[PDB]
DNA sequence: ATTCCCCCCCTTCGGTGCTTTGCACCGAAGGGGGGG
């Protein structure tokens, strides 16, 4: 056992320990229990104990992906649900192209992780079970748990601290030496010679054992290609474990979601995945057996993935001494591809960002969501925020943040010529255009049957009322504006009372997700010269007579 | 001091650490290293369930890092001289290198739990627990309270008119002497510190309202006048719009030059005095919180308004001065360094940013020892220039 | 038929706030992927 010293661990205060009682099992699965129960016991993992013991928990079997095989677990979610909360220090999820280029690189497993860690004395009679007593009549043969158990909400970040204690003195000891621990999987590489790097590391598996953790051969990988953390390690390069797409003629809904799932997997590595029109078949159905046909727009998207999806890619690793480029492409539909590098055609990382935050946005918008997403990612990875090559223009950037009422900002960056360009499709001008028709607009809906009118006077002799059906205030008034777009010439000026019109229009957006919305913009993009004004609601205003008694 | 205990019915500080630059966890790394020497912290396992952030800055362009835990969700789970504001210059002296030899209660250091993450994820984060009084806790200036007096007894008797007052780590001494005689003062304060171990409030001006003066009015003009008066009739009521709504009647164009007629020249004189005056009624209530808001009018200019209830402001300020972040992450410490002096408490923050793009990088520009609450508007408050 | 911890994306639903009792935004939970 591990002479390393136990975490104190209690309950939440006020509560006790589980109570469950073991639903029945089949006689195949008791056998297997019982062995591996005997197995554990004379081994000292667990502890046979009295009848001073009121707490149980249900014990199961699964078959461990191996038939023959039945590996034992036990329900720990009352207990769990009991026990006391813990800080995991697993803050995130090592990524190869942070590593660096190593002369010399191991993988090592240790075997039997969290049957090495001793429990705490006190918290032993909480985990308590009993085997299925036979058949049935003998009571089972009931054991506690000595070590930590699997299934437990506590055992990983004990077993955590409890590596971390034990590796810190030959850290220290070895201060040339990267050591990458995730759970029970360490990463270790060194620039020295292979006979030195191998030397050294028997004697950190001798210093582990010291500690009673022992790394089996079997999981002790010594040559290259490296499986660490599903990736393939190689000197120089890193790749993805391959991937396999299902390849069904009538997909379900668990179907497109487990193949949406593996495309996001594979957009760390592969460029240019879309999953926008796969992703919109899950909307709408929520059984998860229900046959959805394809669409025309997903087939094609899943043409693309698979042709993608067939030639070899490979990633690179970190050189501390050459500065990040993070280059960003637009795919359409507020879909944006982006590669991270370091030397051009050797990406370090690429991805994709494709969330829809807001109901009413731009390409400009998005963009920024973009960089900020980029720069967070990789502010984890390696430390240090990259040089950014966007499709915008710096002018068009200049006008954006200039005119726009929000603080944003973009860090160093420059600008890179390859289309489709991120730019605004029109611009609300700053002045009243002289010579053009005035258009006071006004929109009413009675709230109680949803019905109303929206409407429009202007500065020559016309005017039109239009009657809408199940319809709001913000609605009529959306729909004013868009009568007065919809009649007028190229230039025009637009006097309105409501202002949840005018901040939609002001945003200078290009989709939408209402669909009048969607109408407006597309008339203004037609436009030469558009003038948005705001008016007092009810003060007596020219679009206050003669455009609210009206519509 | 000992008892330190929490507001009854609740918990500590469950809260993430966020991503941090290499450069600055090398600057953790060394200084809680440091510090774990000399038994200020200790390290702890998992089973302390509570975490507040931890960051690095470079507070006074000094090159040498100073550590800032983020313990605003720790103060408010843990339960000011007037004359300072009347003063001519306000020196703002650090005395956060003085807690450390005060220790803390032994049953209140689990709060104070911390975490350094680590580049790639290498590592799991190292964790420390503070054993003496932190710097950025509410608890730390009332601690040590009783052991300031001591210090500042010899110092105020002498001089009479120094007005000092302490905040978290800041020492906020107030003079009426002139740009010299204060600093050697000063420097005799410090070295009065030693042996146990810049501001300008008379300058600053509220920021009124004005109206446009202009020869000839469109209907544009007169359009945007009246949303203005009619917007400041809640800030500052008798302002009254008739003479000038009977311009806007009738349909017409909105560069149509409206002359005005010789009665409604009264209105926009008469509410131009209105406009120009402190409106009084607006007395600090010392048990509400502050609430500042911030608003963007572009070409490097920042206007906001400190009040406790909506219409009615305690106080109206500009700060003026590529960088839109930095510019708003200056006037954040610039007004609460306002609020401290004239009132003693910081505001709670209507920041005018997407939240992903101020939690990225304003720990990059930020630079003083206390972290004020914030809350991130997303209505677009641009409709006319009210506050212009 | 039954476990545990961590990161991510995409969809759905309830809560919150301002105002225009509708609409926009946000966070948590469901599904999926990956690691141990």
């Amino acid at each position: 056992i591990s002479p390393i010293e136990t975490v104190p661990v209690k309950l939440k205060p006020g509560m006790d320990g589980p109570k469950v009682k073991q639903w029945p099992l089949t006689e195949e699965k008791i056998k297997a229990l019982v062995e591996i129960c005997t197995e554990m016991e004379k081994e000292g993992k667990i502890s046979k104990i009295g009848p001073e013991n009121p707490y149980n928990t249900p014990v199961f079997a699964i078959k461990k992906k191996d038939s023959t095989k039945w590996r034992k677990l036990v329900d720990f979610r009352e207990l769990n649900k009991r026990t006391q909360d813990f800080w995991e220090v697993q803050l995130g999820i090592p990524h190869p192209a942070g590593l660096k280029k190593k002369k010399s690189v191991t993988v090592l497993d240790v075997g039997d992780a969290y049957f090495s860690v001793p429990l705490d004395e006190d918290f032993r009679k909480y985990t308590a079970f009993t085997i299925p007593s036979i058949n049935n009549e003998t009571p089972g043969i009931r054991y506690q748990y000595n070590v930590l158990p699997q299934g437990w909400k506590g055992s990983p970040a004990i077993f955590q601290s409890s590596m971390t204690k034990i590796l810190e003195p030959f850290k220290k000891q070895n201060p040339d030496i990267v050591i990458y621990q995730y759970m029970d999987d360490l990463y270790v590489g060194s620039d020295l010679e292979i006979g030195q790097h191998r030397t050294k590391i028997e004697e950190l598996r001798q210093h582990l054992l010291r500690w009673g953790l022992t790394t089996p051969d079997k999981k002790h990988q010594k040559e290259p290609p490296f499986l660490w953390m599903g990736y393939e390690l190689h000197p120089d390069k890193w790749t993805v474990q391959p991937i396999v797409l299902p390849e069904k003629d009538s997909w379900t809904v668990n179907d497109i979601q487990k193949l949406v799932g593996k495309l996001n997997w594979a957009s760390q590595i592969y460029p240019g995945i879309k999953v926008r029109q796969l992703s919109k078949l899950l909307r709408g159905t929520k059984a998860l057996t229900e046959v959805i046909p394809l669409t025309e727009e997903a087939e094609l998207e899943l043409a693309e993935n698979r042709e993608i999806l067939k030639e070899p890619v490979h990633g690179v690793y970190y050189d501390p001494s050459k500065d990040l480029i993070a280059e960003i492409q637009k795919q359409g539909q507020g879909q944006w591809t982006y590669q991270i590098y370091q030397e051009p055609f050797k990406n370090l990382k690429t991805g994709k960002y494709a969330r829809m935050r807001g109901a009413h946005t731009n390409d400009v918008k998005q963009l920024t969501e973009a960089v900020q997403k980029i720069t967070t990612e990789s502010i984890v990875i390696w430390g240090k925020t990259p040089k950014f090559k966007l499709p915008i223009q710096k002018e068009t950037w200049e006008t954006w943040w200039t005119e726009y009422w929000q603080a944003t900002w973009i860090p160093e960056w420059e600008f890179v010529n390859t289309p489709p360009l991120v730019k605004l499709w029109y611009q609300l001008e700053k002045e009243p255009i002289v010579g053009a028709e005035t258009f006071y607009v006004d929109g009413a809906a009675n709230r109680e049957t949803k019905l109303g009118k929206a409407g429009y006077v202007t500065n020559k002799g016309r005017q039109k009322v239009v009657p809408l059906t199940n319809t709001t205030n913000q609605k009529t008034e959306l729909q004013a504006i868009y009568l007065a777009l919809q009649d007028s010439g190229l230039e025009v000026n637009i006097v309105t009372n409501s202002q949840y019109a005018l901040g939609i229009i002001q945003a200078q957006p290009d989709k939408s997700e209402s669909e009048l919305v969607n109408q407006i913009i597309e008339q203004l993009i037609k436009k030469e010269k558009v003038y948005l004004a705001w008016v007092p609601a009810h003060k007596g205003i020219g679009g206050n007579e003669q455009v609210d008694k009206l519509v | 001091t000992v008892p330190v205990k929490l507001k009854p019915g609740m918990d500590g500080p469950k809260v993430k650490q966020w991503p941090l630059t290499e450069e600055k966890i090398k600057a953790l790394v060394e200084i809680c290293t440091e510090m774990e020497k000399e038994g200020k912290i200790s390290k702890i396992g998992p089973e302390n369930p509570y975490n507040t952030p931890v960051f690095a800055i470079k507070k006074k362009d000094s090159t040498k890092w100073r550590k800032l835990v983020d313990f605003r969700e720790l103060n408010k789970r843990t339960q000011h001289p007037a004359g300072l504001k009347k003063k001519k210059s306000v020196t703002v002296l650090d005395v956060g290198d003085a807690y450390f030899s005060v220790p803390l209660d032994e049953d209140f250091r689990k709060y104070t739990a911390f975490t350094i993450p680590s580049i790639n994820n290498e590592t799991p984060g190292i964790r420390y627990q503070y054993n003496v009084l932190p710097q950025g806790w509410k608890g730390s200036p009332a601690i040590f309270q009783s052991s300031m007096t001591k210090i500042l007894e010899p110092f105020k008797k002498q001089n009479p008119d120094i007005v000092i007052y302490q905040y978290m780590d800041d020492l906020y001494v107030g003079s009426d002497l002139e740009i010299g005689q204060h600093r050697t003062k000063i420097e005799e304060l410090r070295q009065h510190l030693l042996r146990w171990g810049e501001l300008h409030p008379d300058k600053w001006t509220v920021q009124p309202i004005v109206l446009p003066e202009k020869d000839s009015w469109t209907v544009n003009d007169i359009q945007k006048l009246v949303g203005k008066l009619n917007w400041a009739s809640q800030i500052y009521p008798g302002i009254k719009v008739r003479q000038l709504c009977k311009l806007l009647r009738g349909t017409k164009a909105l560069t149509e030059v409206i002359p005005l007629t010789e009665e409604a020249e009264l209105e926009l004189a008469e509410n131009r005095e209105i406009l120009k005056e402190p409106v009084h009624g607006v007395y600090y209530d010392p048990s509400k919180d502050l609430i500042a808001e911030i608003q963007k009018q572009g070409q490097g200019q920042w206007t906001y308004q400190i009040y406790q209830e909506p219409f009615k402001n305690l106080k109206t300020g500009k700060y003026a001065r590529t960088n839109d972040v930095k510019q708003l992450t200056e006037a954040v410490q610039k007004i609460t360094t306002e609020s401290i002096v004239i009132w003693g408490k910081t505001p709670k923050f209507k920041l005018p940013i997407q939240k992903e793009t101020w939690e990225t990088w304003w720990t990059e520009y930020w630079q003083a020892t206390w972290i004020p609450e914030w809350e991130f508007v997303n209505t677009p408050p641009l409709v006319k220039l009210w506050y212009q």
